[PDB]
């Protein structure tokens, strides 16, 4: 049994950062070598787990969150970071036994006319919490006057777009980020590494 | 939520939308400048209309938050830049009249073709013809004809437009809670809110006047030397005791004395420094030129440039298949995109201007982390000063020998250093009195304390005393000689060329002091000096966030324009001039009469 490790990495479209995609992986052989097929990996941080000893442990579940961000926002995909992705779009816990994988996707994503399909949230009443998702698009009033609906002088609709042109710089180019988070609940583990 | 938090949220939403629209507009403009077609013109028109319409709406929604209730400084600066009324204070009819006046002035200056001699079949244009015949001419009669012909036909056209343009601009400036258009322009070198590092819009006038008073003796010695050298070529046309005629300054308006070098070179037998021959013999292209420039910047310590810069910049003219203007300009298109547009030949001048535009690009990348409205130099002279630092450094014979264009057999001597310093003074020092004159005249005109029926009278009387250039023929009031300049006719600030001249030498002195360089300042090399690179980068990354006073102090240690770096830069040349022109009169007489 081989669960879709390849389909998460090799997917035609990737979700927006504000509404990211999370896949629950269970009842599998590990086969982490499929991940290493992609060569141009821009980041392979492995907080809490060895980047070579993955194929010896067993976890109850493995979550593969996949989204698209800028290049200078990849550093915020890490335990303890702060910015606009790490507190309004995608926060990950302080412990976070898992791996963060990001690679440039200026060819698959991005478009000379402007790829506005990839959005992110820049206004919220409170900061996000580890592994929380805010899909709601209600308009974030700036202060002292309700909008009673539509935007206005101090209203302000929260979701902001990227644009992702292919002529952007390396830090402004799209980056498909796949974050692997291993769960170690006190339950019979279902994902294990192969062994003779 | 408080007013300052509302301002923060508004400014962030702005910054994002403005960055997107500015990237679109800059990309359209780059596509046009690399490809002059009609579709590209339409694309620029659409993008510019969108950008201006966005900027108007954002300004009119920024007027809501008062500045008096804001305690932050970065937010205060962004809202101050965004709340600027501009020309919207004027009524619709007045605004459209001002726009038509500006467009007519620009078109008249650009398309101006003068045809006095013979039949109107033979006429010359600005770039090739008039510039070619004014730069290199040994005929006093021809130079006088060209100068008086351009000053008569053109100035008479701009003056009726220029007076009403002045009236409208003064009205707009008064409606903008200022005193005049001169005050509106001086509002760029103004700091308010910071204790210890503050500036006033009249303090700029006082500082500029004091600095010019300090520079004056060097300019008088240079003027006397230029007159003495011009006399040998021009007999019986310049008096021993009087001033210098304006039409014999090389340039059309006498802004730069660079072109007056063939008649002023002291050591004609000693050849001047030039590496074009070795550069073209060593198989050097635009790619190698820019690679060497980036190697110099890396050696200094600044970060290397993006791979997209190489693949997106157009460094060579793509033949005549497509037409593209190749004025060397560095492009900061916004979201991480840095490009350079220039037609790079294998020449020393093109190498130096490659270094200059590369320094501009380095400045642009330095403050790329700043918010959109604070992504600029501390004032409007900082960018040119930063570029000219590296232009000065890359031209040194030590750096040329290190890179390889200069053979080790060549030696440096006092004659060569004097030649180089004379060329530098002709290019650099000779423009400071003219710039100060022009901006003083424009400030006095906008203030309105002088009457209107003697505009040219006061212009010429200030030419006599400040720059030392006299009128070759008398001029009545129907002339508008100042309007013949591109910056005057196109409504541009001119004090930036005065301010950058002081700033660049202040920076060079500071960086060479931090580079542990011993000897003359003109033989300095910021290269291979990570200390100097870090010191320059400290000011480079600030952008417009910190006041220009603090930005200047962060790299130099001073708090305003200082003449001392310029003077000790040109000290060898100044001492040589003092030694050499001791037998000739220094200065210009006030009793000269044609
Ligand atoms: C430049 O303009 C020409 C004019 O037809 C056209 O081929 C195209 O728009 C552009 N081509 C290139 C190579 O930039
Ligand atoms: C102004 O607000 C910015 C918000 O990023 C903050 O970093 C800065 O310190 C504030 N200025 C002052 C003087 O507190
Ligand atoms: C920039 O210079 C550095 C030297 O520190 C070099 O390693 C890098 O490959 C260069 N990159 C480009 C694009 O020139
Ligand atoms: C900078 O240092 C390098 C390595 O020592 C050397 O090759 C180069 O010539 C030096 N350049 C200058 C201008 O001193």
């Amino acid at each position: 049994n081989l669960c879709p490790f390849h389909e998460v990495f090799n997917a035609t479209t990737f979700a927006s950062v504000y509404a990211w995609n999370r896949k629950r992986i269970s009842n599998c052989v590990a086969d982490y070598s499929v991940i290493y097929n992609f060569a141009p990996f821009f980041a392979f941080k492995c907080y809490g787990v060895s980047p070579t000893k993955l194929n010896d442990l067993c976890f109850t579940n493995v979550y593969a969150d996949s989204f698209v961000i800028r290049g200078n926002e990849v550093s915020q995909i890490a335990p303890g970071q702060t910015g606009n992705i790490a507190d309004y779009n995608y926060k990950l816990p302080d412990d976070f036994t898992g791996c963060v994988i990001a690679w440039n996707s200026n060819k698959l994503d991005s478009k000379p006319s402007g790829n506005y399909n990839y959005l992110y949230r820049f206004l919220r009443k409170s900061k996000l919490k580890p592994f929380e998702r805010d899909i709601s698009t209600e308009i974030y009033q700036a202060g002292n006057k309700p909008c009673n609906g539509v935007a206005g002088p101090n209203c302000y609709s929260p979701l902001q777009s990227y644009g992702f042109r292919p002529t952007y710089g390396v830090g402004h180019q799209p980056y498909r980020v796949v974050v692997l988070s291993f769960e170690l609940l006190h339950a019979p583990a279902t994902v294990c590494g192969p062994k003779k | 939520s408080t007013i300052e938090e509302q301002a923060k949220t508004f400014l962030d939403k702005f910054n994002h939308e403005a960055e997107d629209l500015f990237y679109q507009s800059s990309l359209a403009s780059w596509n046009y400048n690399t490809n002059i077609t009609e579709e590209n013109v339409q694309n620029m028109n659409n993008a510019g209309d969108k950008w201006s319409a966005f900027l108007k709406e954002q300004s009119t929604l920024a007027q809501m938050y008062p500045l008096q209730e804001i305690q932050n400084l970065t937010v205060k600066l962004q809202l101050q830049a965004l709340q600027q009324n501009g020309s919207s204070v004027l009524s619709e009819d007045k605004s459209k009249r001002l726009n038509t006046i500006l467009n007519t002035m620009s078109t008249i200056y650009s398309t101006g073709k003068v045809c006095n001699p013979d039949n109107p079949q033979e006429c010359l244009l600005l770039e090739p013809g008039l510039n070619e015949i004014m730069a290199n001419s040994l005929d006093y009669n021809e130079r006088l004809w060209a100068w008086e012909s351009w000053r008569s036909e053109v100035g008479k056209q701009l003056r009726p437009l220029y007076e009403e343009y002045v009236v409208l601009k003064n009205e707009m400036a008064r409606a903008n809670h200022y005193e005049d258009y001169g005050d509106y322009w001086r509002g760029d070198y103004e700091v308010n809110g910071v204790d210890g590092y503050d500036y006033s819009r009249g303090q700029l006038i006082e500082d500029v006047e004091h600095t010019f008073e300090e520079i004056k003796p060097l300019y008088e010695h240079l003027h006397a030397y230029v007159r003495a050298k011009l006399m040998n070529a021009y007999p019986s046309y310049i008096s021993p005791i009087g001033c210098l005629p304006a039409h014999l300054l090389g340039d059309m308006w006498g802004r730069f004395w660079t072109n007056l070098y063939s008649l002023t070179v002291p050591f004609g037998q000693k050849p001047n420094i030039d590496v074009t021959d070795a550069m073209v013999d060593q198989a050097w292209d635009a790619q190698r030129i820019f690679k060497e420039a980036e190697k110099f910047f890396v050696s200094v310590g600044l970060p290397n440039m993006t791979q997209g810069f190489w693949e997106n910049s157009m460094l060579t003219d793509p033949g005549n298949v497509q037409k593209a203007v190749c004025h060397p300009t560095a492009w900061d298109l916004g979201k991480g995109d840095f490009r350079i547009l220039m037609c790079t030949k294998v020449t020393m001048d093109d190498f130096l201007t490659a270094h200059h535009e590369m320094g501009h690009i380095q400045y642009d990348m330095a403050y790329a982390a700043q918010p959109f409205l604070l992504r600029n130099g501390a004032n409007e002279g900082f960018h040119e000063a930063v570029g000219e630092i590296m232009s000065l450094s890359a031209a040194t014979p030590k750096h040329l020998k290190s890179i390889g264009l200069l053979s080790p057999d060549f030696q440096e001597d006092n004659e060569t250093e004097i030649n180089f310093l004379l060329k530098q003074a002709l290019t650099i020092v000779g423009t400071l009195p003219f710039t100060y004159m022009l901006e003083k005249w424009r400030w006095m005109v906008f203030k309105g304390e002088i009457p209107k029926d003697q505009w040219m009278k006061k212009w010429w009387e200030m030419k006599r005393e400040i720059v030392g250039v006299v009128e070759p023929v008398p001029h009545d009031e129907t002339y508008c000689d100042p309007a013949s300049l591109f910056h005057v006719s196109n409504d541009y600030s001119f004090i930036r060329y005065y301010t950058r001249t002081l700033y660049q030498f202040q920076f060079q002195e500071a960086l060479c002091q931090a580079a542990k360089h011993e000897g003359p300042l003109h033989k300095c090399d910021i290269s291979n000096s990570t200390e100097a690179g870090q010191k320059l980068f400290n000011m480079l990354r600030l952008g417009k966030s910190e006041p220009w006073t603090l930005a200047l102090e962060n790299v130099v240690g001073a708090k305003n324009m200082n003449v001392r770096p310029l003077l000790n830069y040109f000290e060898p040349l100044f001492t040589w001039l003092k030694d050499q022109n001791k037998n000739s009169f220094v200065g210009w007489s006030t009793d000269w009469s044609p």
